[PDB]
RNA sequence: UUUACUUAUUCAAUGAAGCGGAGCUGGAUCCACGUUCUAGCAUUCAAGGUCCCAUUCGGGGCUGAUCCGGGUU
RNA sequence: GAUGGGGAAGCUCCGUUUCAAAGGCCUGAUUUUAUGCAGGCCACCAUCGAAAGGGAAUCCGGUUAAGAUUCCGGAACCUGG
């Protein structure tokens, strides 16, 4: 039936972050005022971490496992889903519509973004959502 | 040349440290196509390039002569 | 035949014509059946079955390009692929194709 | 009425030696020598014009800020949005499909 | 600091 | 150690890019 | 309201080089000007840049082919010998 | 006389890169089961595995990637 | 049209990357043998040949007996640091 749920990872194919690999947080299938089309709440990755050997040090790791994130509304033909998932329980309430309209709780969202996706990546769950896409 | 239209930003270019000359020029124009008027045209010489303010009040251009630095060499007419 | 089908499906059932309105029932989840033409190229081919796993569609090949699609499906011009939303009149759900 | 001549010594009417008539303050008409007009720069996949970079002779791109000669997206300047987005998608299908064909013979060898 | 980190991130694995 | 992963090179024939090796056979003296 | 009774597009050298090599150019440049089918697109947009050469407005596909017609009967028959062939190794 | 050989001599190519032989190497005398729907991508002594160090930003060895040859093919 | 080579009694000839050991760069306290340079990386050929081909960037006004996009006044631009 439809798989454009809470949770589906997906791939963007338009705009500034073509290429990069997001996880719908609210899917809207009917619009709204703005954005007047079938259109998703995302959040993703700007920058991705860089791989790390057995002989990095602590510091070196560090460095290289950082992770930009970036939220997005993104119209669903600019969107290529996939089937991988992704948990979205721990930023569900920090995007929302009203976050991106206030300048900046789009600062604190990311933030809360941010701090999950590193904390996922050290635990090192969803491997392939973390791995850059090549192209 | 350059026109410049922000009064701050012309103080700013006249307080510049490179900039040691102005220009003062008057003119007389028509405005939409009516009774004569008087128009003064600031002219600051920088290093590479020249920057025009124009003013359109003489009340105001009368002003602007007056706050004019006085260490800055202006040429009148 | 195939044919006989989808005329069947044409006069008496629902259905999309285009990759556009294809996508967009096979996103929804309203279609239950693609044909996609021999001429088709790969890419779009491959993109149109990954979705069809992803919403657990039915795919048929259709033997010919466009232009027999078109003709196939009664229209006079060329359509790369048709979405079938409701066919109940026909039986092509419930055979092999 | 007023004629006119080259401004250089090249007498000939070459593709460097183009010129155009212009009114000066001083009342009177003079030539001017007109350089060769730019031309946009293509896409390496299509051959297209691509959009938002601006239209230079290749020296006088040196000049200008990196706004100008690029865009906001991954292979923004040398490459189109529309082939950008066809290689993103042929990239992400071929991968899966790679793994699926590993998953396939892995299974085949075992069943073999 | 780091080792509380470390135990943070150990439990993650765990939990998650 | 969660954060490293184990990717095999394929040095077969089409595939990626040969490594270095010994050519002191081959050598042009 | 057709202009020539039998020239037709070899209308353009009048009276010269001779009826039966005007009509032997006639037939080559019919095929080398025609309009032809994409095998890709399924569009009649097909035409030639250069002899052997032929390409599809929309879709930008070039296919190597015949001097003046998109596919020989030579092409042909090796391309159903090369079919026949590769299906009896396979098997 | 017939039939062989290579080492003189002759011809050609290359990035003198994979030649010849053997594998208590594996699968079935033959093969690498490392590459064939797709106008993507493939580069930083290679990641991983295993022995050390003196742990500290990391550094070495074997392997990954079988051995031997007194012939670049 | 030299060099490396090869012809020619010889003045010289062929050839233009071959048939050559044809040259640059990175790292290092190299487990120290005590004041001797070790570990690596990438590779192809001189030079001449266009005042109409390619090519960084300047205009206006004035000035002489004769100079002028070059001088003078004003206003710009390019390249390198
Ligand atoms: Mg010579
Ligand atoms: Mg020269
Ligand atoms: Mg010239
Ligand atoms: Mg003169
Ligand atoms: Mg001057
Ligand atoms: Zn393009
Ligand atoms: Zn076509």
């Amino acid at each position: 039936a439809k798989f454009l749920k809470a949770g589906k990872v997906a791939v963007v194919v338009r705009g500034r972050y073509a290429g990069k690999k997001v996880v719908i947080v609210k899917p809207h299938d009917e619009g709204s005022k703005s954005h007047p089309f079938g259109h998703a709440l995302v959040a993703g990755i700007e920058r991705y971490p860089l791989k790390v050997t057995k002989k990095h040090g602590a510091k070196k790791v560090a460095k290289r496992t950082k992770i930009k994130p970036f939220i997005k509304v993104v119209n669903y033909n600019h969107l290529l889903p996939t089937r991988y998932t992704l948990d979205v329980e721990a930023f569900k309430s920090v995007v929302s519509t009203e976050t991106f309209e206030q300048p900046s709780q789009r600062e604190e969202a990311k933030k809360v973004v941010k701090k999950a996706f590193e904390e996922r990546h050290q635990a090192g769950k969803n491997q392939w959502f973390f791995s850059k896409l090549r192209f | 040349a350059r026109e410049i239209t922000d009064i701050k930003q012309f103080l700013e270019l006249t307080r510049r440290a490179d900039v040691k000359t102005a220009t003062v020029k008057i003119n007389k124009k028509l405005n939409k196509a009516g009774k004569p008027f008087r128009q003064t045209k600031f002219k600051v010489r920088g290093s590479s390039s020249l920057y025009t303010l124009v003013i359109n009040d003489a009340g105001k251009a009368k002003k602007l002569i007056q706050s004019l630095p006085p260490t800055l060499k202006v040429n009148r007419l | 035949s195939i044919n006989q089908k989808l005329a069947l499906v044409i006069k008496s059932g629902k259905y999309t014509l285009g990759y556009k309105s294809t996508v967009k029932s096979l996103r929804q989840g309203k279609s239950k059946l693609i044909i996609i033409a021999a001429n088709t190229p790969v890419l779009r081919k491959s993109e149109l079955e990954y979705y069809a796993m992803l919403s657990k569609t039915k795919v048929y090949y259709f033997q010919g390009g466009n232009n027999e699609l078109g003709t196939a499906v009664g229209k006079l011009f060329r359509v790369g692929v048709v979405s079938i939303l409701e066919a109940g009149d026909s039986d092509i759900l419930t055979t092999l194709a | 009425a007023q004629r006119v001549t080259f401004r250089r010594r090249n007498p000939y009417n070459t593709r460097s030696n183009k010129i155009k008539v212009v009114k000066t303050p001083g009342g009177i008409l003079r030539a001017q020598h007109v350089k060769k007009l730019a031309t946009r720069p293509k896409c390496g996949d299509c051959g297209s014009a691509l959009q938002g970079i601006s239209t230079l002779r290749p020296r006088q791109y040196a000049t200008v800020s990196k706004t100008h000669k690029t865009v906001s997206r991954a292979y923004g300047g040398s490459r189109c949005a529309n082939c950008v987005k066809e290689r993103i998608i042929r990239a992400f299908l071929i991968e899966e499909q790679k793994i699926v064909k590993k998953v396939v013979k892995e299974q085949t060898e075992a069943a073999k | 600091a780091l080792e509380k980190y470390k135990e943070r991130i150990r439990h993650l694995m765990e939990t998650l | 150690n969660p954060l490293t992963h184990s990717t095999p090179k394929n040095f077969g024939i089409g595939q990626a890019v040969q490594p270095k090796r010994n050519l002191s056979r081959y050598v042009k003296w | 309201a057709k202009r020539t009774k039998k020239v037709g597009i070899t209308g353009k050298y009048g009276v010269r080089y001779g009826s039966s090599l005007r009509r032997q150019v006639k037939k080559l440049e019919i095929q080398q000007h025609a309009r032809y089918d994409c095998s890709f697109c399924g569009k009649k947009t097909v035409k030639r840049g250069a002899a052997g050469i032929w390409t599809c407005s929309c879709c930008k596909k070039t296919v190597a082919g015949g001097a003046y017609t998109v596919s020989t009967a030579a092409a042909a028959t090796v391309r159903s010998t090369i079919r026949r062939l590769r299906e009896m190794v396979e098997a």
